[PDB]
């Protein structure tokens, strides 16, 4: 019952997955092996939401690897929780996308969908009540975006009732990770507006700073940016694994916090973080992890939410605690900083709570924020695409996939009216 | 049929508000905060 | 013979049924495995062909993560297996969910429960609907399943315990919609609809309990309180002895207005009462103050229709009909003129029962108000600005017009609260 | 008088009806008593009823091959009473549901002329061999008296 299934598409998608199943697998308390290992009978009774039975006591998860150029999978295919996957679920293709947003949507990734498409039902069905997809993206290169989004549009259809999630990770303002990322920002974003329930965007800035200024890290590795990731996709599905006093499913996340169809995009953080020397000195209570949450440093990502109003927002605390001291805070910060919520909604923040905390912790949060500052990701990105299908820069390989070139306007003004929606809205 | 040509061709608010009615303030309860700023916290 | 049916609705009816149900088990020394070591249980019980005695009610929801609770608490062996309604998918606080699309799908499954739960009842009371109004579940089935409880016995009379959206509490942000959605079913299907709300709770906790980390757990163990005390008549011996429809005739003067307010006391820490005596005289006093209402309502803005109050433990008529007299008197409390009675009193010789790990204090005296007022249209009106404020662009509406709704029920039912303000005001 | 839009890109072929006229020869005027807003018409195929405002017809009784003469409206407001070139008189109401009653025989041929008493009590025929009748009419029963008012030529006009 309410089983969920998960797509990892791209390099980054190929990543963020190694550790998030590592994450839920030690939460779950499953060995390398796949063989339960924990000690409560609260592990098993919603076990099935990730993981399917086998012969022999394991569990597999119920995850999906699509990748062009394996040979990212090769890493995770041998690395310490890389002997748990279905070998069937792993598919590939020989060649490479090039962070060519085109062939990973129109040439390649056409030669996939195919064999896909018979994987990703063969674990549909054998779940007794889906509840919905999630993925895990990179907008900036070509098999994350360009397959991420082709992938979605055969969900779409297939699967309308149910829902796709979408942890998108979005270019980053100071530095490129890649020259033609706001070709694939775009064109990828004008299939999220149309093909996505919801979307978390984070940023690898943001999460440097998290690790820079609150974790006071001195070399932190994608591997432990992937730590942070996974901290909050394990905090999204507490309620669906996890008893707890005020429970939330998957679906009553979105109806309270999406007002427009059109506004599902996001912005997370994650609560407690501190060093390996302040946890001496700060303590753990509800009005720690509160501020820490509502704060401007733990957006995940590079979106300051001060510059804008927030029209929703959600919390998703995790430890036995007293649902009081939760609701008197988040209401106590509307109306003590009454500039930044909107009018026309009186109460616009959701509470949830969970009799378990992470398997290390006492009392921990995950924070979900709709504002319309958002907005700031879009015309950062609107922009250094004018500047450069300006000149008609970087094209030929586009229109040499058979691409047109109103699929690029389209994809503006897609994005520039979204700009605006998220202006009146924004009364200031 | 009853010979009635007479009869062939048929030929024929606010809501209110109440005295009550007001948005909550926070003030006159006990269970939050006595003010309103526009970026304390 | 003198029996009723209990009825838990969504989330907060199951968790309500677990803090009365834990009352009863221990008000008659009724173990959990079913068996004790008449008429003192026949009201809740059922005695089967040897010794063990399962309840009268039904637990239903749409989530199992917590009406499985029940099966693996220690409350497993009590319950009829069947009773323990559950679902696979949920309302997702969303009214036209738990009315349109899944509502519609197990009420034929829960009738079936009711026909025969009332085959081996031979004189019922009525029901007893604990609901929770502000969720889909709470109000989409509650609503769908009300209507169905009127076509068939119609009859027998309907007891609303529904916890209310609170002024400055509020879990959600779309529960101002779905509590409107709830009136234009609730009212014209239940008899008597009593009111009750998260917020004016905590507070009571705060001055009188002392309790400075208050939960759900702890409130309930307050309504449980009051359903104790409400049917003691029903169960327990004494003077006066107030059936349901004497209850009924004496406290609703119009078929609309059975909205009604609440309260309790003495509500005491175990050691504040080595600081008191808490006389029938003290305690009467207390239950017409308006920080002991059970909703954030103020009666001194408005007029009161009638009262009723069950006495409890060592309380003799004497005394009641003095305390009686001398409130008459008090220029605060206001009696709207064509009621110069207004006080239907009952008497029991049955203290209230105290639960180990309760807050409350063992007492020979405790008093349980329920009063109709017309100061309960303020509630009443905050909903009709809420609703008014965030309608006013559609907000959230996509959501319900795609389940099977209309633009019409919106206004509907908007009418509807018009209609019941001015019947409170008609009255002056 | 029809309109049949036709679109060949779904071909769909839909009709709508503009205008009606009658078909030949309107034989008979009737105005029901103070009213100045419908009127019928006794053509030579059947009766139609049209009203003032707009033509806008409102039904039409069909007789197949006999023709319709000298359309009446029984007084004080009542049924139509129509004399056909049978030789027979027949009755239908407003919505005229089905034949009132059939005075058959009522002259030799073609009766001509038709009229009502102002209390809606006896039908004058004058039929077109020269000849006048009356029938006295009750209220579910007929009466078929033997007036037999002879004259010298076919009856104009009652
Ligand atoms: N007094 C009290 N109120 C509760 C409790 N749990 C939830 N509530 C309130 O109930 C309201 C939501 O009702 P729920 O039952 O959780 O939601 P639902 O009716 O099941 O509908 P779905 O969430 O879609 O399944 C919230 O406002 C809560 O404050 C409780 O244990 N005690
Ligand atoms: N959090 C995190 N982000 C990464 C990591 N590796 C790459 N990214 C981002 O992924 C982006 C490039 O997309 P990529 O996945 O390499 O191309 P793709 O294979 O076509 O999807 C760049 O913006 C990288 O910064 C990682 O290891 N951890
Ligand atoms: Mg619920």
């Amino acid at each position: 019952m309410r089983e969920i299934v998960h797509i990892q598409g791209g390099q980054c998608g190929n990543q963020i997955g190694a550790k998030f199943w590592e994450v839920v697998s030690d939460e779950h308390g499953i060995d390398p092996t796949g063989t339960y290992h924990g000690d409560s009978d609260l592990q098993l009774e919603r076990i099935n939401v990730y993981f399917n039975e086998a012969t022999g006591g394991r569990y597999v998860p119920r995850a999906i690897l699509m990748d062009l150029e394996p040979g990212t999978m090769d890493s995770v295919r041998s690395g310490p929780y890389g002997q748990i996957f279905r070998p069937d679920n792993f598919v590939f293709g020989q060649t490479g996308a090039g962070n060519n947003w085109a062939k990973g949507h129109y040439t390649e990734g056409a030669e996939l969908i195919d064999s896909v498409l018979d994987v990703v039902r063969k674990e549909a069905e054998s779940c007794d009540c889906l509840q919905g997809f999630q993925v895990c993206h990179s907008l900036g290169g070509g098999t994350g975006s360009g397959m991420g989004t082709l992938l979605i549009s055969k969900i779409r259809e297939e699967y309308p009732d149910r829902m796709m999630l979408t942890f998108s990770v979005v270019p980053s303002p100071k530095v490129s990770d890649t020259v033609v990322e706001p070709y694939n920002a775009t064109l990828s974003v004008h299939q999220l507006v149309e093909n996505a329930d919801e979307c978390m965007v984070l940023d690898n800035e943001a999460l440097y700073d998290i690790c820079f200024r609150t974790l006071k890290l001195t070399t932190p590795t994608f591997g432990d940016l992937n730590h942070l990731i996974s901290a909050v996709m394990s905090g999204i599905t507490c309620c669906l694994r996890f008893p707890g006093q005020l429970n939330a499913d998957l679906r009553k996340l979105a109806v309270n916090l999406i007002p427009f169809p059109r506004l599902h995009f996001f912005m997370v953080g994650f609560t407690p973080l501190t060093s390996r020397g302040s946890q001496q000195y700060r303590a753990l209570t509800v009005p720690e992890l509160t501020q820490q949450m509502w704060d401007a440093k733990n957006m995940m990502c590079a979106a300051d939410p001060r510059h804008g109003r927030y029209l929703t927002a959600s919390a998703l605390f995790r430890g036995r605690m007293s649902t009081k001291e939760v609701d008197e805070q988040m209401l106590n910060v509307q109306n003590k900083n009454s500039s930044y919520f909107v009018e026309w909604i009186p109460n616009n923040v959701k509470s949830s709570v969970c009799d378990i905390p992470p398997k290390g912790l006492k009392m921990s949060a995950t924070f979900i924020g709709n504002s319309t500052a958002i907005q700031e990701m879009f015309k950062r990105v609107s922009e250094q695409f004018t500047a450069m299908f300006r000149r008609k820069a970087f094209l030929h390989w586009y229109t040499g996939e058979g691409m047109d070139e109103m699929e690029f306007t389209e994809a503006e003004s897609n994005m520039n009216d979204l700009v605006s929606e998220y202006q009146q809205y924004q009364d200031a | 049929q009853e010979e009635s040509v007479y009869a062939l061709i048929p030929q024929p608010p606010a809501m209110h508000t109440s005295k009550f009615g007001g948005k909550t303030h926070p003030a006159q309860f006990d269970f939050g905060q006595n003010k309103v700023q526009p970026h304390a916290t | 013979m003198r029996e009723v049916i209990s009825i838990h609705i969504g989330q907060a009816g199951i968790q309500v049924g677990n803090a009365c149900w834990e009352l009863y088990c221990l008000e008659h020394g009724i173990q959990p495995d079913g068996q004790m070591p008449d008429d003192a249980f026949n009201t809740f019980f059922s005695e089967t062909g040897a010794g063990k005695h399962v309840p009268r009610c039904i637990f239903l929801d749409l989530e199992p993560t917590v009406v499985d609770e029940v099966r693996t608490g220690t409350y497993r062996q009590l319950f009829h297996p069947e009773q323990l309604i559950s679902g696979k998918e949920d309302a997702a606080n969303n009214f036209a969910r738990g009315h349109y699309t899944i509502g519609k799908e197990i009420v034929d499954l829960a009738l079936d429960r009711i026909r025969k739960l009332a085959d081996n009842c031979t004189g019922l009371q009525g029901f007893l609907v604990f609901n929770a109004v502000g969720g889909g579940t709470g109000s989409g089935l509650g609503s769908l399943l009300l209507e169905r409880l009127s076509v068939d016995y119609g009859k027998k009379s309907k007891l609303g315990f529904t916890v209310y959206p609170s002024p400055q509490v509020s879990t959600a942000v779309v529960e101002p919609y779905n509590s409107v959605l709830s009136t234009h079913s609730l009212l014209e299907h239940t008899d008597v609809a009593v009111m009750l709300d998260n917020e004016a709770i905590y507070d009571i906790c705060r001055r009188s309990l002392d309790i400075e980390r208050p939960t759900y757990t702890n409130l309930n163990r307050l309504i449980a309180q009051v359903i104790s005390s409400l049917t003691a008549s029903l169960r327990f011996d004494g003077a006066l002895n107030v059936d349901i429809t004497e209850f009924q005739t004496n406290l609703v003067p119009y078929p609309r207005i059975h909205f009604m307010l609440s309260s309790y006391a003495p509500i005491i820490s175990a050691e504040k009462a080595y600081h008191e005596q808490l006389s029938v005289a003290e305690i009467t006093n207390a239950a017409f103050e308006p920080a002991s209402m059970m909703v954030k309502c103020d009666p001194r803005h408005g007029k009161y229709m009638a009262c009723c109050l069950m006495y409890r433990g060592d309380v003799v008529p004497k005394d009641v009909n003095a305390s009686v007299a001398t409130i008459k008197t008090k220029r605060t409390i206001q009696f709207v003129d064509w009621c110069p009675t207004g006080f239907k009193c009952g008497i029991n010789y049955q203290p209230p029962t105290v639960v180990p790990g309760g807050d409350l204090a063992k007492v020979q005296r405790a008093v349980c108000m329920i009063s109709n007022s017309t100061a309960i249209g303020e509630i009443f009106s905050r909903l009709d600005h809420k609703f008014d404020l965030m309608y006013a662009k559609r907000a959230f509406v996509h959501w319900y017009v795609g389940e099977g709704m209309e633009e019409g029920e919106f206004s509907e039912a908007r009418e509807d609260l018009a209609a019941l303000e001015k019947d409170f005001e008609e009255v002056g | 008088i029809y309109k049949v839009t036709y679109e060949p890109a779904t071909s769909r072929l839909k009709e709508e009806l503009v205008q009606t006229a009658h078909n030949d020869k309107i034989n008979g005027m009737a105005f029901p008593n103070e009213y100045s807003e419908v009127f019928a018409t006794c053509g030579t195929g059947f009766i139609r009823l049209w009203h003032l405002t707009t033509c806008r017809e409102l039904l039409r009784i069909a007789v197949p091959n006999l023709e319709c003469f000298c359309i009446a409206f029984t007084t004080d407001g009542s049924a139509i009473l129509s004399g056909w070139s049978d030789g027979k008189i027949r009755a239908f109401g407003p919505q005229s549901g089905k034949i009132i009653f059939t005075i058959n025989d009522a002259h030799q041929k073609a009766v001509t002329a038709i009229a009502s008493t102002a209390d809606s009590s006896r039908i004058l025929s004058g039929g077109e061999e020269g000849m006048v009748r009356v029938w006295r009419i009750g209220r579910t029963s007929q009466t078929l008296e033997a007036s037999m008012k002879d004259h010298k030529g076919p009856v104009n006009c009652i």
